[PDB]
């Protein structure tokens, strides 16, 4: 929900940033699944669900998600990240 | 309700 957006910088580790992003066809935009324990993104402060809306500073609402995929994996040794909960 | 999904 865009009335509590979180802000959330994870370091990359050996086995990347430790969550997946998942997203329905059909429907729009991207969320965080499986937070990996101890991981970056458990670390950083991402829940399960959490829906994504900046990467780097870049509004990715209306972007594909393979974009949004990209976007992400290009993004280096870390990346921040604008999302909501619910 | 096809889901895509990516490791991170």
């Amino acid at each position: 929900s865009m009335h509590k957006p979180k802000l959330c910088r994870l370091a990359k580790g050996e086995n990347g940033y430790g969550f997946h992003l998942n997203a329905i066809r059909g429907l729009p935009g991207s969320f965080i699944k499986e937070v990996q324990k101890g991981g970056p993104a458990d670390l950083a402060g991402l829940e399960d669900e959490d829906v994504i809306i900046e990467v780097n500073g870049v509004n990715v609402l209306d972007e594909p998600y393979e974009k949004v995929v990209d976007r992400i994996q290009s993004s280096g040794k870390n990346v921040t990240l604008l999302v909501c909960g619910k | 309700l096809e889901t895509k999904k990516t490791k991170l």
